[PDB]
């Protein structure tokens, strides 16, 4: 909308990608991720996980793991706040909500003992979901 | 091939003044008849 | 720091102009229960001036109580002409609601009034 | 020129079902008027027409005295008018079911049910969502 | 071209110039003079400068700015003067029409302009009831548009959309008795400001 | 024409808003966090 | 359209008009209803080409005021504008 | 001094301070029908709004849909096409016909003449017609937006407005026949509510209430906003400023509105209807169901609609009652921060205490009609 | 305990009072006040009707959207009984004649009618059941109806131990038959104001110490019948209800009172000159004790 | 461009004529039987009344009436749950709730309307991309009750399926010029 | 398909039954409940399978407008079929 033009000059065949399955947490439409990399760099350097990479060339590359492996780390879930689009998004959260409708609060985690700053997001007084709040020094955007 | 109502080549003219008509007739003969009238009805 | 006043110097003029107003209230209010048919005693509708006004007494600011008087002279007013009604005036003993108990136990018991 | 203004009245007037018809339109709808049958509906209703009337009084119904179990000799609604029909009567059309017919499919009411303001069959409403907040059952059984 | 507004300098030429007139004429009482991409002037002045230019512009044979298009108010709370008052004029021998803005606050009254236009006589009114802004020498100031017994000043930023009181018929008293607002339906805040900036002509230094 | 009136300022009388909504309440002020999504 | 000649004669002597002409009750001269379908044309920046945003978004060839006279940062007396020039009397109808 | 309450049990309420018959104090009462639009209209985008100026001045609501338009339009430095300007120009001469009919029509029904009210709301069903066939509503038509207009003409239109418009002008004369002449509407108008030029433009007058005394003010030949610079008509001005006047001013208004439409009717041009700025008005389904920058835009105008830089503006409307204004204050955001109405209705209340100086009771009444005076624009 | 009954809310009309209430005896002029005081912080309320659909609209603007269902049913028709019980926490009887019909004697009234809803009512499996009688009731009473009255709270505590009876004096409002009667044209009176009255029940629907108990709800005040009415007349055909009239109210001892639900007498000299300003075109009542 | 209303081009003139027309015209009341005359002519027109629920009133294929929540061909529902409409809907009307179904789709368990808030503007279907919510063309429903035009779910996919036959031939008729 | 609860109460297309100890009954009580017989959960279910010669399909609903937006679906994985998550059609590779 801000910096990109109002209409399409592309008059041909889209193309189709397989959707993976990844775990129960994290839901997988792969035929709109842009190559970005954020999950792969994420899970290399934080995660220490090495288990995510780009298989194929071209336009008929793809990302994922080339297996049916499943990704469950105790930091999987900002994956889904890292991806700029919605090719990971979480199973939980699906479909019950849209961003304009929350009320954010600004909160604190109970779980663990180092207190990572969280968002609260509510609609008609129940809790939909939870978010990161960066605070560089605890947690940097991490939950 | 197109076809966005648009006009044909030209609509009808149009009447946008009054036409108020001048009806009647003149005062001394209404007057008249009035007065014929009523020597009539006198007699 | 300094400022720029309205209608007084000090809370004495200020004091003395509120007096006025109380004075023009206490006389006028049975005209109104007589006019428009409250239920009402003369008694209980002094006592609601003397509360309305001491509502306002913390109060320092010459301007901020000239405003007041403002306030006031505007609702007296539409209260001696009779613009207001009977509800309007009514408005000010709010005979249809019961007020939260200002008990910490009467407000634990029912809900989360803090 | 009076004469054949006579002679239309006299035919408008027997035009129908003999005085128990001419009646019977004369005090359900106050029109006596003689019009072309286009059609008619399951529910008994007819449909007249006639283009020489002006705009608005071209087309109109004859209702049912009958309509799903109740006496509508004198209760009358517009409410009654199918669709199909109600398209061609609120001229949206030029062209009435019978030779413009509408898309035969399923989930379609065969049956078309009037107003109900009051009636025992009326709508009542209700929230579709289920409970939100599960609350907690302790076993029958002590310590 | 076609999708985008033409843009004539004449008149941002003149009007232009009419600031630095009114302005070096008025010196005093007159500040941020301005005049948009738009095509219309703003003059900002003085709370106390209010009847002189008022009376300038109307009567001042360059100016004849008659007629008094509108009166309003503004509330900006992040600022200490933070109620902006607005008069728009219009003058008809010249086909022109010019702003001319003011600031005040609570407890910090306006001069009245009833003397000069008349048409003001309810718009102050209107500015009292709504946005809770005294005028000084007004003959008549009171409830326009609220209730008789209203105890506000709605058109304010921190005001509730729904207000704080809510109206019936009870059978008992049998009056339209006023009470707390309990709502069955309560209205939803969209948040819908975008976080990627729109127009950077405006971005703001950190 | 100017007087000096230092103590602290309050408009809580013309406000109109009431006791139960002036002191039994807990204001926030803050800057909105980043919603990490974008 | 369904009256006679007489009623006709009558109600066009009495209201010194003609009627049958300019009547309000519409008679078959309007619009069919179940027009044909249309088919509506495309703008003029329907191109494939040549075609930039940049060149004509509108909303961002805004600019913030062009301040003057700001308190912080023998010439003629002018006007706002030319003086309005006075209309002229029409030709079809001045009067009435 | 015999006072009395007037005007309820129809939102007015004028407290009348008598001496005999003459009348010596009005004061009308305002704020009966205060909703409040200019505050909610905070809480909602630069098109959740527009219906509100339907509801404002509802007899017209188009040269009201028209100015928040204009407004918005010179905030995002666009301009909509030639085919939505002269549809616009179109119908809003076709709402100040309607608005003339109400307001003559209101006026002679409140003095006791009521037949033209029957008369002349059969064409202003035949009009609301229109309004529907264009919009699908009869009246609150969200029809005019800012980019242009929603959708274009059906294909049959045109030709029943030329229909409508060949015969107005006799409905017109058989009105006027009834009323203009006889002497006891002249009676109950001239020298009524008489206001000089001067004092009508320091109470702040607008349209009939300014060329009703002799001013030459149309805010269609002067300040012209739409294709109205293409298209001719006169101005009728009055001489004495009185009811009878102001009357005759709106009748040749009614006129040469016809004179407007056979022009825009003749005139009408091809081409799109909305500006062909996606971020301002929406694609059409198509380009929405095949493209994807179309639909992204769809969902962010009709989600978190469209942005407008800062700024502020005054658009002025001739509107059938006079100027119609919009101060309209623009964050860089997807909502306004503050829009003030501005009616003529207003302003001409506040002035009918002087207008009806030297007056009976049965004068205030069509003071009051002369003026058209509705109160959704006025309590707002 | 369900969910759809913790009361939430804020004491309102768009509010939740857990409060699931039947009432019999809406049409008349008690409940008129018991239904708002209902309904006005968020209370069901279930009204059965025997009258026409006209008479039972100044009913549907005393509670908010919803909570108000008004059936139909019939004395005589049993299974109307259930409908209305079923589905409720607390059932409320106010009916009541100040004379006979043809149909309905005071027998069936105040004894027969009431015996089966209480009897409905603990089938359905409610847990409150209010019920409203006279202050004098007494089986030695000139007046049959009193007698009526004292039997059939022993019929229903009968079905219904943990009830709740509730015996009034002569209630005094609008649209009352008592001010109304005596300005139409040795006996101590205690009257009572409708407001105290329905405030009383709507309180004890709720409060847990009124159950299986007995209450005398009667003024502040006492007055002499003479002096009543001339007060009347200085402010402005049944032989049962002449017969209630020339009896004295009783100085129920110990019997818990008005008092003890939360309420407060509001005295008749307050009352009195906004019900009797109807009847036009002073000092007040000297009260005593014997 | 100006014109006058009531001013003559010049004086006129005192001539008995003249003088004798305008006695006559206040005398023998000449300005008022030329009204009593347009009267008696609308006596002998043809009135514009119609028989109501006979004869009804001509509308549009774009007529903005009652609702109703649509389905495909297959009998699918056709909302995905987007909330475009409760977005757009200027008076807050609209309620909705959404899940995934157990066959994995974007479906609503919840979708209310409240026609004593909609201001019938057709924003709603606007907005829907998949035209399942449609304001269409019914007008006749009017109730007794505030609570039977809280409308929900399961009422606007009734009205639907009742008025498909109409809703779908409508929007074959408008669907290009949106 | 519409299946009674004890209570007496129709089932809806999303399992929503007043519990029999719940007061809202009420309403419903010389009345009824509002519900659609039509579940599409089962309509669609009851269409057929497409199959195409392409490992990649484009599906828009029917028309071109009056349908949805034209989606690509990838026909790959045998295993399962590629089902529109806007109209719940599914297809097969062949
Ligand atoms: C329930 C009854 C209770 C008992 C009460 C006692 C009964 C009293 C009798 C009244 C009967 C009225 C009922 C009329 C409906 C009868 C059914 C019928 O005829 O269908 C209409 C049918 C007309 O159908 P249409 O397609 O609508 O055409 C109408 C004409 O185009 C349009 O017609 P038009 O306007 O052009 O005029 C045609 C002609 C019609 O004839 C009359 O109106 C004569 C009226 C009596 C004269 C007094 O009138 C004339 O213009 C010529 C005569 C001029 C008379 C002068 C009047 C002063 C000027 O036939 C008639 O019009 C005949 C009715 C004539 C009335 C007879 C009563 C005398
Ligand atoms: C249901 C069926 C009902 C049937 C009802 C039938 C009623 C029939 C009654 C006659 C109809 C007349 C209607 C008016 C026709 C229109 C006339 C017109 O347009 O020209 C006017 C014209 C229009 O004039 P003008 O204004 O256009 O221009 C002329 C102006 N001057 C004269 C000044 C130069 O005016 C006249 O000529 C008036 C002529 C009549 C004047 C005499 C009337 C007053 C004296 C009364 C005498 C006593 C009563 C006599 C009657 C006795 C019986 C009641
Ligand atoms: C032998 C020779 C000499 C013999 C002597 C006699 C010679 C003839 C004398 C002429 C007589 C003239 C007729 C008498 C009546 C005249 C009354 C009159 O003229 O009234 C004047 C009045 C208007 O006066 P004004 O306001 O000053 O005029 C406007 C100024 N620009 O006007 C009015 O206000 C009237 C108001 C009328 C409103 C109702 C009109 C209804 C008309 C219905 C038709 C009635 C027809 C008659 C019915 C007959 C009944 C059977
Ligand atoms: N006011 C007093 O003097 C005192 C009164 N009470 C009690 O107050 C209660 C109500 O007083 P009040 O409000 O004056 O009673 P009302 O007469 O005002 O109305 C009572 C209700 O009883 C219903 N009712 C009466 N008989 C029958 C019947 N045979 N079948 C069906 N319904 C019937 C009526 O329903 P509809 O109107 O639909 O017929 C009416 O709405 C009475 O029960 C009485 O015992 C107790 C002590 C003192
Ligand atoms: S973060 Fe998302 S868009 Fe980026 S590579 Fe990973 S899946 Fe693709
Ligand atoms: S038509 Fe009604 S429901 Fe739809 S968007 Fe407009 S107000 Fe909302
Ligand atoms: S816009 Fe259409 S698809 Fe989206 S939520 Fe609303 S009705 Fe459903
Ligand atoms: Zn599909």
């Amino acid at each position: 909308m801000m910096f990109g033009s109002d209409r399409s000059r592309f008059l041909e065949g889209k193309r189709a990608v397989e959707d993976k399955n990844i775990g129960p947490l994290v839901k997988t439409i792969m035929t709109r991720c842009i190559q970005c990399t954020r999950c792969i760099r994420f899970a290399s350097e934080i995660a220490g996980v090495d288990d995510l990479g780009t298989t194929g060339r071209g336009n008929d590359m793809q990302v994922g793991t080339y297996i049916e492996k499943m990704f469950m780390s105790e930091l999987s879930g900002n994956v889904i706040d890292i991806c700029p689009v919605g090719a990971l998004t979480s199973k939980p959260y699906a479909f019950t909500a849209r961003p304009w409708e929350t009320r954010k609060t600004e909160s604190i985690d109970v779980m663990d003992a180092v207190g990572s700053n969280i968002v609260v997001s509510t609609r008609t007084g129940e809790v939909m979901r939870i978010l990161p709040r960066m605070h560089e020094d605890i947690n940097e955007e991490w939950i | 091939v197109k076809q966005d109502m648009p006009p044909p080549g030209g609509y009808g003219p149009i009447d946008y003044k009054r036409n108020l008509p001048r009806r009647g007739l003149s005062g001394y003969s209404m007057f008249a008849v009035g007065i014929g009238a009523l020597i009539f009805g006198y007699w | 720091t300094s400022v720029k006043p309205i209608f007084s110097r000090d809370l004495n003029e200020a004091k003395r102009r509120v007096r006025e107003l109380y004075r023009a209230w206490y006389r006028e209010v049975p005209n109104t229960v007589h006019l428009m048919q409250l239920d009402i005693t003369v008694k209980q509708g002094r006592d609601k001036v003397r509360e309305m006004f001491m509502k306002n007494a913390h109060v320092t600011d010459p301007r901020v109580v000239d405003l007041l008087v403002i306030k006031g002279k505007m609702e007296l007013q539409e209260t001696i002409k009779v613009w207001k009604q009977r509800t309007h005036v009514m408005r000010f003993f709010h005979e249809t609601e019961t007020p939260r108990p200002k008990d910490f136990l009467s407000k634990f018991y029912m809900g989360h009034d803090p | 020129e009076l004469v054949e203004v006579l002679k239309r009245g006299v035919q408008q007037v027997t035009g129908h079902g003999g005085l128990r018809g001419l009646l019977r339109v004369f005090f359900r709808a106050n029109d006596i008027r003689i019009g072309t049958l286009v059609g008619e509906d399951k529910y008994g209703n007819k449909y007249y027409e006639d283009n020489k009337q002006f705009f608005g009084r071209h087309r109109w119904v004859i209702y049912t005295t009958e309509m799903n179990g109740k006496n509508t000799f004198w209760d009358v609604d517009g409410s009654m008018v199918p669709p199909e029909w109600h398209r061609w009567l609120h001229c949206m059309t030029d062209d009435p079911p019978t030779t413009n017919p509408p898309t035969a499919r399923k989930f379609i009411w065969t049956n078309h049910k009037f107003n109900v303001s009051a009636t025992p069959e009326q709508y009542v409403p209700y929230s579709t969502t289920r409970k939100k907040i599960h609350e907690w059952v302790p076993p029958s059984t002590p310590y | 071209r076609p999708t985008v507004r033409p843009r004539s300098d004449v008149t941002h030429k003149q009007l232009s110039a009419f600031g630095e007139y009114v302005a070096e004429i008025l010196p005093k009482y007159v500040q941020q003079v301005q005049v948009s991409c738009l095509d219309e002037l703003e003059i900002c002045i003085h709370p106390d400068g209010v009847i002189p230019t008022l009376t300038f512009l109307r009567d001042h044979t360059n100016a004849q700015f008659k007629s008094l298009a509108d009166l309003t108010a503004v509330d900006v709370p992040t600022r200490q003067n933070r109620f902006e008052i607005v008069y728009n004029l219009l003058s008809l021998r010249f086909n022109s029409r010019i702003r001319v803005k003011t600031y005040a606050d609570e407890l910090t009254p306006i001069d009245s302009i009833v003397s000069v236009h008349i048409a003001a006589n309810w718009y102050e009114r209107e500015v009292w009831d709504m946005f809770g802004v005294f005028f000084f020498n007004h003959p008549d100031l009171r409830r326009i548009l609220t209730d008789y017994g209203f105890e506000g000043h709605p058109f304010r930023k921190d005001f509730p959309l729904t207000g704080y009181v809510e109206l019936r018929y009870d059978d008992e008293v049998k009056r339209v008795v006023a009470e707390p607002v309990e709502l069955a339906q309560e209205f939803r805040k969209f948040d819908l400001n975008s976080p990627w900036e729109a127009f950077p002509a405006y971005r703001q230094p950190p | 024409q100017l007087i000096t009136v230092d103590e602290k300022l309050d408009i809580t009388t013309l406000t109109g808003v009431p006791e139960e909504h002036i002191k039994t309440r807990k204001v926030r002020i803050f800057v909105p966090a980043r919603n990490n999504m974008q | 359209a369904s009256a006679t000649r007489v009623i006709q004669k009558l109600r066009n002597w009495a209201s010194g008009q003609d009627l049958q002409a300019k009547l309000q009750l519409r008679y078959q001269e309007i619009a069919k209803r179940t027009q044909p379908p249309p088919k509506l044309p495309v703008g003029p920046s329907h191109k494939l080409s040549n075609n930039y945003y940049c060149t004509r978004d509108g909303r961002r060839e805004v600019v913030p005021p062009s301040i003057i006279m700001s308190s912080q940062k023998e010439k003629k007396a002018v006007t706002p504008a030319p003086p309005m020039k006075r209309w002229e009397l029409s030709k079809d109808q001045p009067y009435l | 001094n015999m006072t009395l309450n007037f005007g309820p049990q129809g939102v007015l309420r004028l407290v009348l301070e008598l001496s005999g018959e003459m009348v010596r104090k009005c004061d009308p009462h305002i704020g009966l029908l205060h909703r409040g639009t200019e505050k909610l209209i905070e809480y909602k985008t630069y098109l959740q709004a527009l219906p509100y100026f339907d509801r404002l001045d509802y007899v017209s609501m188009m040269c009201n849909e028209q100015a928040y338009s204009i407004a918005v339009e010179k905030l995002l430095n666009i301009q909509p096409p030639p085919r939505a300007q002269w549809i616009r120009v179109l119908f809003g001469e076709i709402t100040r016909i309607l608005n003339h009919i109400m307001a003559v029509t209101t006026h002679a029904l409140d003095i006791g003449a009521m037949t033209p009210f029957f008369w002349m709301f059969e064409e202003r069903e035949k009009m609301f017609e229109f309004y529907e066939r264009v919009s699908g509503a009869r009246m609150h038509a969200a029809y005019i937006r800012p980019g242009g207009v929603h959708q274009d003409l059906p294909l049959g239109l045109l030709d029943d407005i030329y229909e409508f418009s060949k015969n107005f002008s006799l409905r017109i004369d058989e009105v006027e026949e009834m009323l203009t002449n006889n002497r006891i509407w002249r009676n109950r108008t001239v020298d009524i509510g008489v206001v000089t030029a001067e004092d009508a433009l320091n109470y702040g007058f607008s349209g009939v209430m300014l060329r009703g005394s002799g001013i030459q003010w149309d805010l269609r030949k002067t300040q012209p906003y739409d294709v109205y610079d293409q298209v001719e008509f006169d101005v009728p001005i009055g001489s004495r400023g009185d009811c009878y006047d102001r009357y005759l001013c709106r009748v040749e208004e009614m006129r040469q509105s016809l004179r407007i439409i056979e022009q825009c009717l003749n005139k009408m041009p091809p081409g799109e209807i909305k500006v062909d700025d996606a971020k301002v008005s929406p694609p059409k389904r198509a380009e929405m169901k095949t493209s994807m920058e179309s639909l992204i835009h769809h969902f962010k105008l009709y989600t978190e609609g469209y942005q407008v830089p800062p700024g502020a503006t005054y658009t002025a409307i001739e509107a059938p009652k006079g100027e119609f204004g919009v101060y309209l204050v623009s964050d860089g955001s997807s909502r306004p921060y503050r829009c003030k109405i501005k009616a003529p209705g207003f302003a001409h209340l506040a002035g009918l205490d002087k207008m009806s100086k030297g007056h009976m009771l049965a004068d205030v009444v069509a003071i009051i009609g002369t003026q058209d005076i509705v109160f959704g624009e006025i309590d707002r | 305990l369900h969910h759809a009954v913790i009361p939430h809310g804020k004491g309102g009309r768009s509010s939740v009072s857990g409060v699931v209430a039947t009432v019999f005896g809406a049409t008349g002029f008690l409940g008129r006040y018991v239904v708002n005081h209902l309904g006005r912080m968020g209370s069901q309320v279930i009204i059965p009707y025997r009258c026409d659909v006209y008479d039972i609209m100044h009913l549907r603007l005393m509670g908010d959207l919803g909570q108000l269902t008004f059936l139909e049913w019939d004395a005589r028709d049993k299974d109307s009984i259930r409908k209305a019980v079923q589905h409720s926490n607390v059932v409320i009887n106010l009916i009541g004649r100040e004379w006979e019909t043809r149909n309905f004697d005071f027998e069936d009234v105040f004894v027969n009618i009431p015996r089966a809803i209480a009897q409905a009512s603990k089938e359905a499996g409610v847990e409150r059941f209010i019920h409203v009688s006279h202050l004098n009731a007494s089986m030695k009473s000139s007046s049959k109806s009193l007698r009526s009255k004292a039997v059939g709270e022993k019929e229903v505590r009968s079905v219904f131990p943990e009830a709740i009876i509730i015996r009034p004096s002569d209630i005094f409002g609008r649209e009352d038959r008592f001010l109304n009667h005596f300005a139409n044209y040795k006996t101590v009176k205690q009257p009572v104001y409708v407001a105290d009255v329905s405030k009383g029940i709507v309180n004890a629907t709720k409060d847990p110490d009124a159950v299986g108990k007995t209450f005398a709800f009667t003024g502040p005040n006492r007055y002499l019948l003479f002096h009543l009415v001339k007060y009347i007349f200085g402010m402005t055909t049944t032989k049962d209800k002449v017969e209630r009239i020339h009896i004295s109210d009783v100085m129920p001892t110990d019997l818990p009172g008005l008092e003890d639900l939360g309420v407060q007498p509001t005295p008749l000299e307050l009352k009195s000159i906004e019900v009797l300003r109807r009847h036009r075109t002073t000092k007040p009542a000297k009260t005593v004790n014997y | 461009t100006y014109k006058y209303v009531n001013k003559k081009e010049q004086e006129s003139e005192v001539d008995m004529k003249s003088a004798t027309d305008n006695a006559a015209r206040i005398l023998m009341w000449t300005e008022l039987i030329r009204g009593l005359g347009m009267t008696l002519s609308y006596l002998f027109r043809e009135p514009a009344t119609i028989n109501y629920p006979f004869e009804k009133g001509p509308l549009s294929p774009r007529f903005r009436g009652e609702h109703a929540l649509r389905r495909y061909p297959s009998g699918e529902e056709r909302c995905i749950a987007c909330k475009l409409c409760e977005a757009i809907c200027p008076a807050q009307a609209i309620t909705i709730e959404a899940e995934p179904r157990a066959d994995g789709s974007r479906r609503t368990t919840r979708y209310d309307i409240d026609m004593t808030k909609c201001i019938y503007c057709g924003f709603c279907q606007e907005a829907c991309p998949v035209d399942a919510i449609v304001e269409g063309p019914n007008f006749e429903f009017s109730t007794e009750t505030h609570e039977e035009l809280l409308y929900n779910k399961e009422k606007l996919l009734n009205n639907g399926d009742k008025w498909e036959a109409e809703i779908a031939a409508n929007i074959q008729a408008d669907y290009l010029y949106r | 398909g519409v299946q009674v609860s004890p209570s007496g109460e129709k089932i809806t297309h999303t399992g929503q039954v007043y519990d029999e100890k719940d007061y809202r009954r009420v309403r419903f009580v010389d009345r009824q409940k509002e519900v659609n017989e039509n579940f599409a959960i089962d309509l669609i279910a009851q269409q057929p399978v497409n199959e195409v010669e392409h490992r990649i399909i484009a599906c828009d609903g029917g028309g071109g407008a009056l349908g949805h937006p034209k989606v690509y679906i990838n026909l790959d994985k045998e295993t399962k079929t590629g089902t529109c998550g806007y109209c719940g059609l599914q297809f097969k590779q062949h």
